[PDB]
């Protein structure tokens, strides 16, 4: 079975950082690649960023390029999301997903159990 | 009016294309492909190397 | 928010409902795949459809859906107490540099 | 041999919306434009909407026009009709049809089985 | 020099396929589209299926579409036709003739050799 | 046969005959062009005239060809022995879903 | 010549654990990838797994991955399929093939004997 | 099973039989080699074409096979009462992770 | 926040080479093409050259095709532009420009502070 | 300077103002979008607005535009004192090898 | 500046090869297709070849396909013609033009200098 | 030579030439551009105008160029001493597998 | 200079081994692969085997592998071919020569003098 | 034998000959380089051409190749006595585990 467990949450205030990671289990790790997902509370749900199952190309959301950083460790089968400079607007439950292609579009097959940031003052 | 396919048409190659290079092509990398390790390559991957100590 | 869905629609339990996801040229009318989830109150979202018409093993035989032209939906036939969950469609949008878009989400409710 | 057959019928109260299929064999889909006819219980045949071979032109009815919506996958030789805001009137025999065109008007060669569909309450 | 080469004939039951084949050098095979032309011993000529330079494109006559296939393989410049459920009516000699075009109509400008297809019980 | 032919034309050697090729208005009355073909006894057939007066670079001087109205007529003059062959009219027909439609086929005797 | 001789057969309860083993001769071992095929009895062929020939890429079939694990030895021509959590639709007959690839897919010229493991309770 | 093989076939001595396998776009359409693998009753199957038209060594002239389209085709032609086997098809899908994929498994029985 | 910081510029005389920078900061430099324009004093905007994003194509303006050159280096997240045999035609202020595509044509969404060479005798 | 603008045009402060934009049938007929920059006397441009209707998020809602047929006009209301400046319509030319083609610029004067 | 030179002409007897190249500067070689000119002594001009950028289409004239073949390296930005068969006819002047396209019909911006090939014995 | 040519063409320093340039309804009658080339008497051919209008750099303001119908036409005005040389009509043909075909050629003296 | 002498070839009845060997000197040893090459009486020639330069990497034919072992002693600037159960096919005129690469292929700088190795009964 | 050589060619003193090696897709059209080596009757093979263009400095510069496509050629001009050798291509191929390929190999006579 497919298991994606997350931690590293917690709450911070404005314009530090903070640095989740989601621990995965059941399958290859290096052959997937892997997506982060947040939910504010009450809204819908925004796509955040994809690593490649090298590392090698990486994408960012408009909103978030050039203070999140994603990365992965092949030898501890672990997704890494390094967030600094922290807003507001920041404040959401986020997910890890497992990447995968059908045709000309792609999907997240298996999902985390999603763990909440909150930043405050 | 006909709403079938037309037979009638040229079926050969246009030679009156433009030959050039697109300049208005998205420059950017594509966000949407394929992320996965692709289980479809020669897995006896030693096809031909520098049998030497220097390239 | 560039997939538009409804906010909410419901129905009594028994009856067939349909859930829509409305797109653009650049997004589902330019040939993009349409994958839907499943997201219950307290829980992670669960695929339900990918690939427009294909399905989970978990998921029932009750739900389906398919695409045309602009717009996609979901349909759902024997409603169910369980039902009560957020679904949300999601694509690829040609114009922007990110891999996913998702919808606003639509609620249905089970008229119990 | 052409064949056309159809599905997608039944039962439906009035107000709600429901669609038709018409699956083809035997000829090249994506050569062909496609017609659909309906006959009332008792009535004489109606044409109902034309398209295009690759999907371009589409026309409809009077009385279908702003409701009905046809469509076609070339991928799968199937050929649609999805019918919103379903009224008691529309209760017919529907046929799929194959366009043919001779000198300034158009006919239909091969036709369908028929599929039969009632609005009810 | 334009040369067009035919094998695949033979003789045959009715019922069962056969397919034919029509090698050709001297041009570029990619950049033309190609026809079958059929002739039945004692008769005149009959159209029998077009394909486009890409292949994108087929039309055939009405007494074989259906039944027999074309298409083409432009790495190797070989030119085919799939006959299945053949019939006594199909026994004829099969030419390959490559396509031109003029101004409202188009004509075959060089032609193949011919086989022999011969449907006996 | 949408087009139709004389089934035979027959002409002494060292003078002037004339083949007829007459449609409808639909193929040659439309407006699409006549094109003709020699088929020698034991051999493919061979382009003979193309644009309803053009001839390729093999075909002598003494074959031409016309059209006017819905009729379209080739033209041989001054007959030879090696002349003896089967000659086809082709052109499209409006009514039909086929790229050429072909004549009967006239065959020539000249008489030696 | 080629040979693939394997053996680690047995009858298992379902849920603990049993390794496979593939002896190889005749051809470089390390120098060439191989594969895992099972089939049912009464059944089809079922692709299981892969392993390059430096161990460095894994693929699993989805039926199987998290629990087998496939492993190779250079110095011993040695090839292991290591199946933990044993079930009941696990039972079937195993067949270590070696990897060959032609222009765009990969095929198994040389096949093992192949070994029988049985599941039941 | 996204090959699709017909479960059984027959045909008497010395007659011609043709084993069909039938994929989609995204395996056998979508420019993947197909190959075939024979297997004897009580034995590991042994590999009968690879690359849609070629052979090992071993299996004599009368195998031969090719593709088209979404389609692919065995044929033997000068049945023997050897030939007696089960024939699958292989070929690459690309929406799975899977190196192979193979068909339902055709039956060839000689009707002696 | 995305920024861009150029260099290089100055007085150089008709005849010789210069070489300008455009150092990059705030955002995934690999995963975008960038653009030079150039505006002389009391003039317009005038495009000069683009590169990729891994720099396979690139396409210069007719006035400065055969003596411009831009090179981009991923790793240092910089972007060069190379000047040989400056006329004093060659006059203008330099811009950076970041790449983007909406549906038919590309644009320029973020843009550098700017560098100016001035060449004279 | 393919696209042409008229080189100055002014308007009272609380006025509407209208920017044009005109080309021919192959760069702005032909198609294709057409886009907007700003250049305040000492400083580089800015985008304002992109595929003919759209503007990123510091440009307010005093700006817009739209094309139709060969002509493409930005509309300006509500002047203020911080508009003066050089104003810019770029698009794609399909006769000659370059990515933009820009316009001549146009200079807002507000009277103040 | 855009500079054309012409090679590999010469005096050789009619029915054997002859290898032409025209080597380029001053451009980007790999962004533009290129064209085959000839001129008979005292005659007008007569197009020849093109080839894309890619080298994915090539083009010939009637008189010359089959025998001739025309080829590019973007590695050595030199565009070849290889010539077989050669004929009394295929004496003349060979330029080597860069392409372009204006609306509907392409023009030939910068020629080669030229090479004389004669064909004699 | 689809495009037909005068064979030469005179005229006396100081005054207005004209070489003309008729095609057929495949060539210039269906909308294709015609461009025009200078060849010196030792030298290779010079691209003099393109888009039945417009002239590089190098060419003076006295070549000119325009098309009407089914014919175009070059005008030079301002005969001088080195305009002797050769002129050559291109365009396409839409009958052919060429991607140009030219005129004849005229070469124009001046007399002095 | 670098000279390849050969040893150790003669007649020899099928079923049994016979080991060759190739002497080097002039050049070092130790940082060149070699190959082997060998040719049958009234044929051409066909490879044998390739040895890495530190014997990491053995490659041999297809016909040979599993029999054939190619075996170096650095210390001895000499390299050892073992072939075991030689077969009649096996008569030919081995050749040992050094490797080389250009850029994507690889070819012999310098070949030895060869010996002939006769299997007959 | 993948390669394909002529099995002998033959020309007078001091001519040109061509000797050609034609590949396919998988060895010479893939991309990869083509050796010739010149085996002396009575000696082992000795180094011709490397690197399609480049040769040793024993290699006189009469030897001379180039490669196009799937097809390789070896030049020859000013045949000599010495010259009558044989000459083989090498590349490498795809499909095979094997460095070199060897093909059929040309016998070189000179009419002496």
């Amino acid at each position: 079975q497919v298991q994606l467990v997350e931690s590293g949450g917690g709450v911070v205030p404005p314009g530090r950082s903070l640095r989740l990671s989601c621990a995965t289990s059941g399958f290859t790790f290096s052959n997937y690649g892997m997506h982060w997902v947040r939910q504010a509370p009450g809204k819908g749900l925004e796509w955040v960023a994809i690593i490649w199952y090298d590392g090698s190309r990486n994408f960012y959301a408009a909103s978030v390029e050039g203070r999140f950083t994603i990365s992965r460790d092949n030898s501890k089968n672990t997704l890494y999301l390094q967030m600094n400079s922290l807003r507001v607007e920041d404040t959401a439950v986020y997910y890890c997903a497992r990447a995968a292609y059908y045709d000309t579009s792609g999907y997240g097959d298996y999902w985390g159990q999603g763990t909440l940031v909150t930043v405050s003052s | 009016a006909n709403p079938n396919a037309n037979p009638n048409a040229n079926p050969n190659a246009n030679p009156n294309a433009n030959p050039n290079a697109n300049p208005n092509a998205n420059p950017n990398a594509n966000p949407n492909a394929n992320p996965n390790a692709n289980p479809n390559a020669n897995p006896n991957a030693n096809p031909n190397a520098n049998p030497n100590a220097n390239p | 928010s560039v997939l538009t869905q409804p906010p909410s629609v419901s129905g009594a339990p028994g009856q067939t409902v349909t859930i829509s996801c409305t797109g653009g040229s650049s997004n589902i009318g330019a040939g993009y795949d349409v994958h839907w989830y499943q997201q219950l109150p307290g829980t992670a979202p669960k695929l339900l459809i990918y690939g427009n018409i294909n399905r989970p093993s978990g998921v029932p035989d009750r739900f389906s859906g398919s695409k045309s032209g602009t717009s996609a939906s979901l349909a759902i036939t024997g409603l169910q107490a369980e039902d009560e969950a957020d679904y949300y469609c999601q694509s690829y949008d040609r114009r922007l540099s990110g891999s996913w878009v998702f919808g606003g989400g639509t609620k249905l409710t089970v008229l119990g």
